[PDB]
This record gives C-alpha cells, sequence and structure tokens, in this order.
C-alpha cells in the first residue's frame, strides 16, 4: 500500500489504493513520463530525501 | 578538587562548558548561602523569603 | 555521574595535554567508586576418560 | 679555488659561500650516481638524525619513503584549484626592474632595429639583472618579439621600464632592409581583401584550404625580402633568404612598395594567450604526480633540429617536417589543429624547443631533454605542492623515488639483447662497461631510458617473493614457475619473509662478509 | 655513556659496526672469558663496552690483535 | 639447520609429485567417531 | 542573568578569585576561573587496558602466540613496524622479532633456556608460517626448493 | 557606500552627458580601470589566504579537531576557487574592453545599459538574454 | 609527544623487550630517544616544546610598560631571581643587569664578554639556564614558539647534542613552573566582542537592501544578486574579523608615572594565541567575532551567514548550517587518512 501511494503520486494520480501487480498502464505512464523528464517539463528526484 | 587545562578551550571551540563552570559556581553560591542560613538557624520567615 | 569544583590553570604541566588532575580529596570520599559485578563459571563434562 | 673537490658543504662552509656572491654550484645527486645496485656514500650526503655524512649501510631507500609518507594528512583530501597566482608580472606589457642592477640577456640573438632598438627574434630569452658582487637578482621572461630599450651591460636604476611590447601580438620581425615582394599574394586567391583608406590599414586574412577557393589549396603566400637589383637578400650573417610565411590573420600593414627598415614589424597577428598560471595542489595531485600519468593534452616539443615547414593540408591534422641541415630531413610530425604554434615556417628550431602552449608529460622531458632536466621538474613540482601547505621535506628523498623510477631502459641498437626488450639499466651498463673493456663491441648498444609511475615499477621488480608478497599474487607464482625464475633474495623484504637478517644498516657486515665467502674457495 | 654515544662514533665512523663491536665485547664479557676493563658504576656489559669503546682502549683492531694473542697463549 | 640460498621455483613434474608424497589416500574417510583415532 | 544571580550569592560577578599555591604559599597572579562543573567518568578503566605477556599458549595452525585479553595476548609487529625498524639498522633486533619471538618454536625454547641460564646469545631457524607456505604452495603443482651452491 | 565595486576603485558612478556619444575614450578607460582594480583585489586576497594555509597547517593529534581545522579550509578554498573562476572572466572582460568591442549584447545587437556595466562590470549579455538563457540553462540542467 | 602524534587522551601505547645482547645494543645505541631528536624528513629539531612550556616562557620573558622595580640595577641574574621570589619586583618589568655572555670566538675557545643589557627580570632569570657558547640576543626577545625552536636550534648548531638535550630539559621544567606560578586561564568575559560588530552588520544589511532595490529595478538577475551579495557578506566578514582583532589585540592603555601609553595587551586568549600555544586568529574570530559564510552539502554557500558567536548565543538554523559543514569534514578526515596510509605503502614498496 506505501509502495503504490508512493507509485501513483509520483505520476499525479488522485488513487491511493491499487492492484499490488503492474498494470501495463502502469508501464506505459512511466514511459510518458520518462520522456517528459527528459524533455524538461520536471525536476529529477534525490534518493537523499527523507 | 580537580585542575583543567585552560589550553584546551579556544582551540577545541567548546565554550559552554565555561558558562556552564560559571553558573555553577553561582549556583553552590546560593546553597551555601542557605546553608549558612539554617546552621544558625534563624527562622522560617527568613529562609523562606530567601 | 558528579559535580567537582574545577580551577582552569595550568599545575606544573601534570595536565600538560587534555590529561585532568584530581585531588585525594575525592578519592578519600569515595565517590568516583564503582561496583562490579562479574560472572565466572564452572562446568563439569563428561569425558572419554 | 675556495671549496676543493668533492667536500661535505657543512654549515660552515655554506657560510663561507655566502659570505661571497656565488650563485650557481654543481652538486652530485643520488638519481645521476654511477654505482650499480645501491648508491655512494658521497651522492647522498649527510642529511638525517645526526650530523654526520651518511654511513655505509643505512637503507636510504625506505628512510626517504617513510619521510615522504608520514606527512600527508596537513593536506587537504581534494584538488584546490585557487588558481591565483598572485604576484605576476603588475602587467603584461612593460617590465619593471625590481633592484637597480646590471642587465643580462641569456638565449637570443637579437636584431639592431632603424631607431637602433635589440629587437629580439628569440623564444627561450631571458632577462636577468646582476648585482653589485656578481649575482641573479631579478630574472624576467621576455617574450618573442618585445622591443627593447636598454640593451645589455647599462646599468637600470630602480623600478624603470627596460622592456614593452603588446602581449596579445606576435610579431613578424624583418632582419634586413629593401623592398617587400609579394609571392602567391593574389587578391581573391589566397587573401581576402578589407581595406581602410590612405593611411594603408587593412584586416587581411592569410585563409587556410577551408576558406580559400578550389585553386588556392597549395598556395603558400610569401613575403620575400628582395634589394633594388632583384636577388633575394639574405638574412644578416646567414644565407637564408627570408621568406616569411605569413600565417593566417597576418594584417599586412607595410604593403607592397614600402621600403622598409631592417627591425620594423610586418604584420600584427592576435593571439589571446591565456596569462595565468592556476596553482594546483592537495593530495592527489600529489599521487598522480609520482604516478607519471599523462597529462591532458599535452605541450609538444622538438625531436631533432633544423629548420621546421609544413606538410599536407589540412586532413584533420597540420603537418610540421623538421628537416635537419646536416642529419636526414624526413622527421614529419603529424599535428592536431586546435593546438596553437609557436614558431613560422621558415624558422631554425632547435630540438626541445616548445611548440605548443600547455603541460609537458614527464615522458618527453626524458626522451628530449635527459635525466637531469626531468628529475628536476619532477622535484620541483611536488615540491610546490608541499610547501603550499607548509610541509618541509628535503629534495633527496624526491629524488631518490625518482631513480627508482627510472630504473628501466630499453635498447634500439643490437650486439647481445633481443633488440627491443625492456631491460634494467643495471644489466644494461654493466654489459656494456664488459664489452667496451672486451676488445669487441657487440655492437652496440645504444639504449633510451624510460620512466615508470610508481606502481609498475614496483611490478617491475626481479625477486619474485617480493612480488608475490604484494602483488597478484597468482599472477606472479604462474609466470615465474613457468619460467624457472631463481631468487637469491638480495633484497629487504624477501629476507624478512625468510627471516634472516636484513642486508640493512647492522647487518650489512654480516651479508657483506658472506658475499666473500660466496664464490671463494 | 648511557646517555649520548657521540664519542664512540666519533672513535668509530661507521656507528654500525659499533654496536657488533660492542656486542663482542660484552658477550666476551658476559661468558666469564674476560673481567671489565673499567670500573663498573654498578652497569651492565652493555654500558661497559661502550665505555671501554669510546675512551679508545678498545676497537676492533684491539680485539682481533689480543684476540689472536691469547688464541697463542692458549696454544701452550 | 642448513645455511641455504637462491630459492628455486618450477613447475612439479609428476614423478617428483610421487617423490615428495609417501602414499596414496585412496577413501574420504576422517574418524571413527567413536574412538577418534584416524 | 548569571551575573545577577552570582551577585545574588555575594561572589565576584567575573567569576574569577584569586588562588594561593598550595605548595609555597604564594598568590597566584590574574586571578583563575574556579567553579562546579558536572563531570562523568567513562567505561574505558585502566584497570582492564593494562596487559603483559612474557609466555603462553600458542595457535594451532601458525604457530604464532594468540592475541586477546582472555588469553593473555602479545601485540603484533605489522610492516609498519617492520619499515620502522628498517629505517635504523636495526638488523638483530628485527630478526629476533621475527623469528625467535614468535614462530620459531627450537628458536624460542633454547633461548628461554638461555634467558634462565644467564646467558645471551640466538638461534633463528625457520618461521614457521614460512615453512607452512612452503607446503601450501608445493600443495599447488609448483615445485619450491631451497636450493644450494 | 565603501562595500560595492565602485567602492574598490576611487571611482564614483559616471554620469552621461546630454549629448554624450555611447562609447567614448573616457568611458572604456573607467571601465578599464575598474576591472584592473577589482582583479587586483582579489589576487591580493589569494596571497592572503595562501600565506595563512601556509602558517596555520600542522598535525593534529585528535581526529575531532583535524576536522574542526580542515572543515574551515574547505569553506575557504571554495571561496578562492570561486573567485579564480571569475578571474578567467574578469580577463576576457577586458580582452574585450582593450578590443573595443565591450558593452553590447552578444545575442542580439543591442546595447547593454551603462547603469548595468556599472553594477556588474564583466556583463556579457542584455538582461533579457540573461534571464532567457539562465531559464533556458537552469530547466536543461534540473 | 610531537614525535608519537601521541595525546593524552586514553591513547595507548605498547612496550615491548629487546632480549639479547646485540639487541640491547642496537636499541641503546640508533634507537635511544635522545640519539634522534633530529627529523629524518628536514634536518630541524623535532623535539620543541608543545604548547605549555611556550605558554610559560612567554609569560615569563614578556615585558610590561610598569611593574615593580622600574630601572633597578642588578648585579646579576641569580639577583634578578632572588628580586623575584621575594616579592621586591614583579616577574616581568624592564631592567638594566649586568651579564657575562661567552663566544667561541677563536678556534673553539670561550672568550667571556661582559656588559650591561637592557631586558627583563624573566629574561635573566630564563638566561640562567641557556649554556655557555649562545649569545645572550637569543633570549632577549619575545620567545615565542618560532624564537624558542631557533634558540634550540642555534644550541644544536654551536655547541653539540649533549649540551641541546640538558638544555631542552631545563627548557621543559622552568617553562612548566613558571606557567603554573603566572596562574593563566579563560574567563567568559576574556573574549570581548568588538564594540563595531552590530555596526558593520548593519552597513552590510544595508547594502543588501541596495542590491534588492537594484534588482527590482532589472538590472540584474537572481544569479547575480546572489553572487553579488555572497561576496559583499565574504568582505563584511573579513572586516569584523580584523577589527575585533584590532580591538583585542592592543587594548591595555596601562599608564606610566604620568601620561598613559598602550601595549601588546595580556589578555589571556590573546597570549594562549600569540605564544603559538593553541589557536589561531581563525578561532579567535569564530569565538568573539562572526563565524563568517557557511557551506551547504552540494558546495554551494547558503547566502545568509550567521553573524552570531559562541560568546553569543547560536539559533536553530545557523546550528543546523554548522552541522552540515562539521559533519561533512569529519567524514572525510577518516576516508582521507586511509588513502595516506595506502599512498605512503606504495611509496615504500618501490624504494
Ligand atoms: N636529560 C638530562 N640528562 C641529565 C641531566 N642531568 C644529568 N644528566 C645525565 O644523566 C646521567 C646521570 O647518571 P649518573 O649520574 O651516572 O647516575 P646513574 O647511576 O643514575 O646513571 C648522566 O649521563 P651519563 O649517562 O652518565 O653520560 P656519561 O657522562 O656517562 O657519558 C648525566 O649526564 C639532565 O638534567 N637532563
Ligand atoms: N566571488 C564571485 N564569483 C563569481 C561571480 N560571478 C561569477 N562567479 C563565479 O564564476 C563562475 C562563472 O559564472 P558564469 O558561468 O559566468 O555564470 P554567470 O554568467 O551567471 O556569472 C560562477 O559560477 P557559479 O555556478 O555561480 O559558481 P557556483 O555556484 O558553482 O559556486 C561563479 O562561481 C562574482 O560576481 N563574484
Ligand atoms: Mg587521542
Ligand atoms: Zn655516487
Ligand atoms: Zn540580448
Amino acid at each position: 500500500a506505501v509502495g503504490r501511494m508512493k507509485f501513483n503520486r509520483s505520476l499525479l494520480r488522485e488513487e491511493i489504493e491499487g492492484s499490488g501487480i503492474l498494470s501495463k498502464d502502469d508501464i506505459i505512464d512511466v514511459m510518458k513520463k520518462l520522456i517528459d523528464i527528459r524533455n524538461g517539463k520536471g525536476e529529477v528526484d534525490d534518493i537523499d530525501h527523507l | 578538587d580537580i585542575v583543567l587545562n585552560p589550553l584546551g578551550v579556544p582551540s577545541r571551540m567548546n565554550i559552554g562548558q565555561i558558562l556552564e563552570t560559571h553558573l555553577g559556581m553561582a549556583a553552590k553560591g546560593i546553597g551555601d548561602k542557605i546553608n549558612a542560613m539554617l546552621k544558625q538557624q534563624q527562622e522560617v520567615a527568613k529562609l523562606r523569603e530567601f | 555521574g558528579q559535580n567537582m569544583r574545577v580551577a582552569f590553570m595550568p599545575w606544573n604541566g601534570y595536565n600538560f595535554e587534555d590529561s585532568i588532575l584530581v585531588s585525594e580529596r575525592v578519592v578519600q570520599e569515595d565517590r568516583f567508586t564503582t561496583i562490579h559485578i562479574q560472572e565466572l563459571a564452572c562446568v563439569s563434562r563428561d569425558t572419554k576418560l | 679555488i675556495l671549496v676543493p673537490r668533492n667536500t661535505l658543504l657543512h654549515e660552515q662552509w655554506c657560510d663561507l659561500l655566502e659570505e661571497n656572491s656565488v650563485d650557481a654550484v654543481k652538486v652530485r645527486s643520488v638519481v645521476s650516481c654511477d654505482t650499480d645496485f645501491g648508491v655512494c656514500a658521497h651522492c647522498y650526503g649527510r642529511d638525517l638524525a645526526r650530523g654526520h655524512i651518511i654511513n655505509k649501510g643505512e637503507a636510504i631507500g625506505v628512510i626517504a619513503a617513510q619521510s615522504i609518507g608520514e606527512p600527508g594528512t596537513q593536506l587537504t583530501m581534494r584538488t584546490f584549484h585557487i588558481g591565483g597566482a598572485a604576484s605576476r608580472a603588475a602587467a603584461e606589457s612593460s617590465i619593471q626592474v625590481k633592484n637597480k642592477g646590471s642587465i643580462k640577456l641569456s638565449n637570443v640573438k637579437s636584431v639592431v632595429n632603424s631607431s637602433g632598438k635589440l629587437v629580439i627574434t628569440s623564444r627561450n630569452t631571458e632577462l636577468k639583472l646582476i648585482d653589485e658582487f656578481g649575482r641573479t637578482k631579478e630574472s624576467y621572461k621576455v617574450p618573442y618579439g618585445a622591443v627593447l630599450a636598454k640593451g645589455d651591460g647599462e646599468q637600470v636604476a630602480g623600478g624603470e621600464t627596460v622592456a614593452n611590447w603588446d602581449p596579445h601580438t606576435m610579431p613578424v620581425i624583418t632582419e634586413v632592409s629593401g623592398f617587400v615582394r609579394f609571392t602567391d599574394m593574389i587578391d581573391g586567391q589566397t587573401i581576402t581583401r578589407q581595406t581602410d583608406e590612405l593611411t594603408g590599414l587593412s584586416s587581411l586574412v592569410v585563409l587556410d584550404s577551408a576558406e580559400r577557393t578550389a585553386g588556392g589549396k597549395d598556395l603558400r603566400p610569401a613575403l620575400k625580402i628582395v634589394d633594388a637589383q632583384g636577388n633575394d637578400v639574405l638574412i644578416p650573417g646567414t644565407d637564408m633568404p627570408a621568406q616569411y610565411f605569413l600565417p593566417g590573420k597576418a594584417i599586412v600593414q607595410l604593403e607592397d612598395g614600402v621600403q622598409i627598415s631592417s627591425g620594423d614589424t610586418l604584420a600584427r597577428i592576435p593571439q589571446e594567450s591565456g596569462g595565468t598560471k592556476d596553482i594546483t595542489g592537495g593530495l592527489p595531485r600529489v599521487a598522480d604526480l609520482f604516478e607519471a600519468r599523462r597529462p591532458k593534452e599535452p605541450a609538444i616539443l622538438a625531436e631533432i633540429s633544423g629548420i621546421v615547414s609544413f606538410g599536407k593540408e589540412t586532413k584533420g591534422k597540420r603537418r610540421l617536417v623538421i628537416t635537419p641541415v646536416d642529419g636526414s630531413d624526413p622527421y614529419e610530425e603529424m599535428i592536431p589543429k586546435w593546438r596553437q604554434l609557436n614558431v613560422f615556417e621558415g624558422e631554425r628550431v632547435e630540438r626541445g624547443d616548445v611548440i605548443s602552449d600547455g603541460p609537458e608529460a614527464p615522458h618527453d622531458i626524458l626522451r628530449l631533454r635527459g635525466v637531469h632536466a626531468v628529475t628536476r621538474y619532477i622535484v620541483n613540482e611536488v615540491q610546490d605542492v608541499y610547501r603550499l601547505q607548509g610541509v618541509k621535506i628535503n629534495d633527496k628523498h624526491i629524488e631518490v623515488i625518482v631513480r627508482q623510477m627510472l630504473r628501466k631502459a630499453t635498447i634500439v641498437n643490437a650486439g647481445s639483447s633481443d633488440f627491443l626488450e625492456g631491460e634494467q639499466v643495471e644489466y644494461s651498463r654493466v654489459k656494456i662497461a664488459n664489452r667496451e673493456l672486451e676488445a669487441n663491441g657487440k655492437v652496440g648498444a645504444t639504449y633510451s631510458r624510460d620512466l615508470l609511475g610508481i606502481t609498475k615499477a614496483s611490478l617491475a621488480t626481479e625477486s619474485f617473493i617480493s612480488a608475490a608478497s604484494f602483488q597478484e599474487t597468482t599472477r606472479v607464482l604462474t609466470e615465474a614457475a613457468v619460467a624457472g625464475k631463481r631468487d637469491e633474495l638480495r633484497g629487504l623484504k624477501e629476507n624478512v619473509i625468510v627471516g634472516r637478517l636484513i642486508p640493512a644498516g647492522t647487518g650489512y657486515a654480516y651479508h657483506q662478509d658472506r658475499m666473500r665467502r660466496r664464490a671463494a674457495g | 655513556a648511557r646517555v649520548t654515544v657521540q664519542d664512540a662514533v666519533e672513535k668509530i665512523g661507521n656507528r654500525f659496526d659499533l654496536v657488533l663491536v660492542a656486542a663482542r665485547r660484552a658477550r666476551q664479557m658476559q661468558v666469564g672469558g674476560k673481567d671489565p676493563l673499567v670500573p663498573e658504576e654498578n652497569d651492565k656489559t652493555t654500558v661497559i663496552a661502550l665505555r671501554e669503546i669510546e675512551e679508545g682502549l678498545i676497537n676492533n683492531q684491539i680485539l682481533d690483535v689480543r684476540e689472536r694473542q691469547e688464541q697463542q697463549e692458549q696454544e701452550a | 639447520t642448513e645455511e641455504f640460498d637462491a630459492i628455486k621455483i618450477a613447475l612439479a613434474s609428476p614423478d617428483m609429485i610421487r617423490s615428495w608424497s609417501f602414499g596414496e589416500v585412496k577413501k574420504p574417510e576422517t574418524i571413527n567417531y567413536r574412538t577418534f583415532k584416524p | 542573568e548569571i551575573k545577577e544571580l552570582l551577585k545574588l550569592g555575594d561572589l565576584p560577578t567575573s567569576g574569577q578569585i584569586r588562588l594561593y599555591d598550595g605548595r609555597t604559599g604564594e598568590q597566584f597572579e590574574r586571578p583563575v576561573t574556579v567553579g562546579y562543573m558536572y563531570m562523568l567518568k567513562l567505561n574505558h578503566l585502566v584497570d582492564d587496558k593494562m596487559h603483559a605477556r612474557s609466555t603462553g599458549s600458542y595457535s594451532l595452525v601458525t604457530q604464532q602466540p594468540l592475541g586477546g585479553k582472555a588469553q593473555f595476548g602479545g601485540q603484533r609487529f605489522g610492516e609498519m613496524e617492520v619499515w620502522a625498524l628498517e629505517a635504523y639498522g636495526a638488523a638483530y633486533t628485527l630478526q629476533e622479532m621475527l623469528t625467535v619471538k614468535s614462530d620459531d618454536v627450537n628458536g624460542r625454547t633454547k633461548m628461554y633456556k638461555n634467558i634462565v641460564d644467564g646467558n645471551h646469545q640466538m638461534e633463528p631457524g625457520m618461521p614457521e608460517s614460512f615453512n607452512v607456505l612452503l607446503k601450501e604452495i608445493r600443495s599447488l603443482g609448483i615445485n619450491i626448493e631451497l636450493e644450494d651452491e | 557606500s565603501s562595500l560595492s565595486i565602485l567602492a574598490i576603485a576611487g571611482v564614483e558612478p559616471y554620469q552621461e552627458k546630454p549629448g554624450e556619444e555611447y562609447m567614448n575614450e573616457a568611458q572604456l578607460a573607467h571601465f578599464r580601470r575598474i576591472l584592473e582594480a577589482w582583479r587586483n583585489q582579489l589576487r591580493d586576497e589569494v596571497d592572503r589566504t595562501v600565506t595563512h594555509m601556509q602558517d596555520e597547517a600542522a598535525n593534529f593529534p585528535d581526529p575531532v579537531d583535524r576536522a574542526a581545522q580542515e572543515e574551515e579550509f574547505s569553506l575557504e578554498l571554495r571561496n578562492r576557487d570561486r573567485e579564480r573562476k571569475l578571474i578567467k572572466k574578469i580577463e576576457k572582460t577586458l580582452k574585450k574592453v582593450e578590443d573595443e568591442d565591450f558593452g553590447y549584447c552578444e545575442s542580439c545587437g543591442v546595447e547593454i545599459g551603462i547603469r548595468r556595466l556599472e553594477a556588474r562590470p564583466t556583463a556579457d549579455l542584455c538582461i533579457d538574454c540573461k534571464t532567457l538563457a539562465e531559464i533556458r540553462e537552469k530547466q536543461m540542467a534540473g | 609527544c610531537a614525535a608519537y602524534n601521541a595525546d593524552f587522551d586514553g591513547d595507548q601505547m605498547a612496550v615491548h623487550v629487546p632480549l639479547t645482547l646485540e639487541a640491547q645494543l642496537e636499541a641503546r645505541a640508533l634507537m635511544m630517544s635522545t640519539n634522534n631528536i633530529l627529523s629524518p624528513a628536514n634536518g630541524e629539531p623535532i623535539i620543541v616544546p608543545s604548547q605549555d612550556v611556550v605558554l610559560g616562557l612567554y609569560y615569563m620573558t614578556r615585558d610590561c610598560v610598569n611593574a615593580k622595580g622600574e630601572g633597578m640595577v642588578l648585579t646579576g641574574p641569580k639577583e634578578a631571581e632572588r628580586l623575584y621570589r621575594s616579592g621586591l619586583a614583579s616577574l616581568h618589568a624592564r631592567v638594566k643587569v649586568r651579564i657575562t655572555e661567552y663566544e667561541k670566538d677563536a678556534n673553539g675557545e670561550l672568550v667571556a664578554k661582559t656588559s650591561l643589557k637592557d631586558t627583563t627580570v624573566g629574561r635573566a632569570i630564563l638566561w640562567m639556564i641557556v649554556p655557555k657558547g649562545l649569545p645572550y640576543s637569543i633570549v632577549n626577545q619575545a620567545l615565542g614558539k618560532k624564537a624558542i625552536s631557533k634558540m634550540l636550534n642555534t644550541c644544536y648548531r654551536i655547541l653539540g647534542l649533549k649540551p641541546t638535550v640538558i638544555f631542552a630539559d631545563q627548557i621543559m621544567y622552568t617553562g612548566f613552573a613558571y606557567a603554573a606560578r603566572s596562574g593563566a586561564s579563560v574567563g567568559i568575559d576574556d573574549m570581548v566582542i568588538p564594540e563595531k560588530k552590530h555596526e558593520i552588520i548593519s552597513e552590510a544589511e544595508a547594502e543588501v537592501a541596495e542590491i534588492q532595490e537594484q534588482f527590482q529595478s532589472g538590472l540584474v538577475t537572481a544569479g547575480e544578486r546572489y553572487n553579488k551579495v555572497i561576496d559583499i557578506w565574504a568582505a563584511a566578514n573579513d572586516r569584523v574579523s580584523k577589527a575585533m582583532m584590532d580591538n583585542l589585540q592592543t587594548e591595555t592603555v596601562i599608564n606610566r608615572d604620568g601620561q598613559e601609553e598602550k601595549q601588546v595587551s595580556f589578555n589571556s586568549i590573546y597570549m594562549m594565541a600569540d605564544s603559538g600555544a593553541r589557536g589561531s586568529a581563525a578561532q579567535i574570530r569564530q569565538l568573539a567575532g562572526m563565524r563568517g559564510l557557511m557551506a551547504k552539502p552540494d558546495g554551494s554557500i547558503i547566502e545568509t551567514p550567521i553573524t552570531a558567536n559562541f560568546r553569543e548565543g547560536l539559533n536553530v538554523l545557523q546550528y543546523f548550517i554548522s552541522t552540515h559543514g562539521a559533519r561533512k569534514g569529519l567524514a572525510d578526515t577518516a576516508l582521507k587518512t586511509a588513502n595516506s596510509g595506502y599512498l605512503t605503502r606504495r611509496l615504500v614498496d618501490v624504494a
């Protein structure tokens, strides 16, 4: 539930609780956001955060 | 009781121990003053007031 | 721990470095005497002899 | 004579040497010491916990390593690039004499101009200052093309400007007189007409192959210095007719038809050369300096002497051909475009002069300039780092290390070896002494020194038990097992491993005795 | 001379075979083949041998010459 | 105790390997578990 | 606030008082800071740290002396210490330290007897670790023999 | 106020005259003086730093005060590095002034204000292009 | 201790016993402490006084405008010492003393020159120790860390080892003695906040206000603002530091018989600084001045400084930033030492 919460928060979705397994829409949105950040419409995250 | 080397203060930038020494000397001064007023057994009133 | 009367000054280089000089008065009163409870075990096994 | 041949210089000798004004002293160094399998007491000297000359037997190697290792914690763990270089030359144009002394020129050949100034056409010129009693107070480096005011010998008062030149400008200087004749100096083919009005200004750009049209690829535009009669007048004292190959952007002020006096600037060529020596320091720079890592884009030097010239144009590396006047011509070296060149085509360079600006790789220094030059360079370069933090070390230790780095040579001649094998300099030197003392040459054999970074040098150890002690054990054990190599131990760490007497110090006598007992009756 | 061995190094300049000479002498003293040549100050034989070396009474030449002398005497 | 020097390294030939060895170790057993004799 | 409270105690507001040297009786120049500070006795007690060993138990495979406190211990000269000794011309101390003191069995016993008898000689032998090394490399197909000339 | 960049030199803010042309001899000389003073000051500060660094450095026996004495040096060297990076920019600006090509934006030919040049004498671009480039940079970086 | 890099805070040492007779000799001859006083790196002495000694000597030799026994003429150093120990004169007070120095002028002969020098009581008492061969000039001066080391060095160069060892021991004993008699300590009021701190701070803040105003005008993007502010803050920091040190050093305005004068103060912390026993100007700054600008993790320098000092009290943010800097340094030290060891080992392997 935490993993899903963080995953949906990173992709700006209102929905908090998901199904554990990766729906393929997830992967597609992931690649969309990756190419977005590669274009420059986003900030890179640091793994230092608390 | 203890004789401490002064050359440890300025290069070790921990100056808090010096203020600690001062405030502690003042606290024991109060304690002495109360011990003195009790050894003479002045009166409840005077000890209470002080 | 405990609170002692300290004086900041060099006393014939016995506190040369971070070392500390202490007066017999503290040991006399036994105010830094610790109790340590150590355990010892003697085990008697059975050898083939 | 105030100091007889090799004497140990103790404090009092130094005091006597100071009261006089001796400037330079040849001192025997450990690097050049001649004895094989160790060093000689004298070349090393005294300096130790005791006062005296080194006693035979002391392990100087580990002493030096210890002394160079103990410090290195005052130094910061990064590579701070303060790069300030506080004490500059106050400006870039004029020189400023600090103390009143005689002016003395080193390594130059000047050309008196029409006003009568010694315009210097030498790249390696220095201008020192002699003091009252014969010593070098001030020393300055004057670049190529700087007009002077006072020449050589005359006394300069305190704070007099003795030299002047435009920084961002490398002048082309004519040595003889007569009319300027244009060669291949066609309008459109080799130059681009950007012309001013009456006073005769131009912005002519000598275009390289790319910007020159399809016909002007090989056309070398030149400025011939001819006389009234026609024949090419020769530079004073030399037979070369001065054919100044005008490089790119040679702004020819004096057009064709103006009698140039001997020493007038031919054409302004702009060069925005960096004028600051960024200081570098801290620990890792030291490790890298001691590991002899090929630096970044290295500066280049000349290999043999002789008049330089260009070669096949613009293939991605412009050619430089050094042709020796006497020896064979054929040394062409390709060079990348981004390198800036210091010498004109029609110039006579010497071997190991600077050709490009930047950092020199110690390997080149050793190969061209030789041993003492590389050792001095290393010593000074590290010592600068160590003094930057204020840790004092005597040079002798760094010197022993440098000697350990040069342990190896490579044979180019023949006669007893494999003609190409990297071989220790000691075996080569003993075999050369043998051959040359015997009747037969064989051939030979000529060698060249090579410089190794302390790690590789360590890896090139002879005895295999040490190398197995600190190297990848499997590799050394395998190679030595196949080679059938035989270890006499000869070293310190070997004997430690076997638990017998190290050959250093108190035990040297023991081993010395054994050496005499071996190979005896 | 258990402070500075400077005078022994002034006698023997190697500063290493010094310790070997002193060891030979002090072992010649320990196994009681000989007796001390200097009045002892309740010292052990190490500093005794150093004291003998520093005054020029004993060195390598005196050890070898006197040793072969005593040897040839003991031959009879 | 010998006075030696020069330590030599070479591939061991099979006859040398037989030379050093005193016997062939045929079975993997170690000890009797009852009496711990080998 | 400290100044105020010190005044309430009737003590010098600067917090320094003149002290007399208890040995001679002379006063100290420049009064010195005195006062109470809270100190702690840490668990690092000299009673535990002190340790010495003459002779004791040795290890099974590599005949070195055991390291530690339960077993007497026996510090350890490392390469850095070796280098230090090599820096001097100190060959005999290094030699004993390397063989007679740890790994040479016969040497160590003979030296025990010599010391007890009041003689000081030595007999270095071969360090046991080196013998183990020979046997371990020989276990491979690598012939390592001590040659003679 | 004696704390800006005009303070380093003994110069007070210029004042373009009514019919004063843009780049005249006097303005160029002014800016050269300013830059030269700034530089010489920075280099003298580097000399101070180095003398300090050379005097202080010592071997401390406590690991929690060697870090104390090597955590102020890191900051000091940081500032010195930054100013060294600015010495190359000042050098380049001094080259543009000597070349008489100073005061105009490198992207668009518009001339950069005199008051901005008295503000940050090393300015290479106009405020508009500067802002756009800074945004593009910060966006392509993160 | 300097040779061992040892400090008495629970550091431990090992003790080995050389067994054979030859080992005993090698230890006593080559390895003995007294034989190795010169550093193998450079020729200079290693055993120089460290911290407490230097403080004692600095106090003992330092001169003062006015005290007890100004202008007394003493027949010799022993009488000087008799005067000090009886309390008829301060341990430092300007005085005319007769002293007999010896000179190695001839071929190793000592020639006594005996005349009247103008020195301190303390300097004579110290001159008692000095062995014969040294010129008086050596001790006549302030006698700090540098000067004391040079003193020892010259003693070595002229006489030789034996006397230098004895002179070093004597120096230690005397330094400890007179350091104890001085009674120097460190009180809260000994670290004086310069009167003009807040003035310079207000000026720097006014300048930041002006730079903000010139930002709102649109002459500078944010980057120029950041850089410019950081530079003005650095300059303000250095100026305040220098002003505090000026206040601190020469503030003892002591008076002679009539009019007054000013001199190198006897502020305990200042003497502890200047003698070279502990501390440098930077640390004194951080106690009594503003502890400058600080850096965040990434190497970027935070724009706003602390402005507080340890005599005063810091606040949450300021302490947090100081944590950044401190812990960064603390984590770097370990790695640095562990890699310097490796460098030294691969440098010993080659040679
Ligand atoms: N560091 C130091 N050493 C001092 C001092 N005063 C005396 N010594 C030295 O200590 C040694 C004194 O030892 P002894 O007097 O013989 O008495 P002992 O039986 O305890 O050894 C002497 O050196 P020695 O071993 O006897 O040398 P040598 O004269 O025999 O050659 C002496 O020079 C001092 O103040 N400081
Ligand atoms: N003391 C000082 N240094 C200056 C100043 N201006 C620029 N620098 C330093 O020189 C570097 C060069 O900056 P630029 O790349 O030219 O960027 P810019 O046009 O905004 O100045 C700066 O990079 P930087 O990225 O800002 O450095 P940093 O942030 O990585 O530490 C900075 O470190 C200045 O006015 N004063
Ligand atoms: Mg410690
Ligand atoms: Zn030699
Ligand atoms: Zn623009």
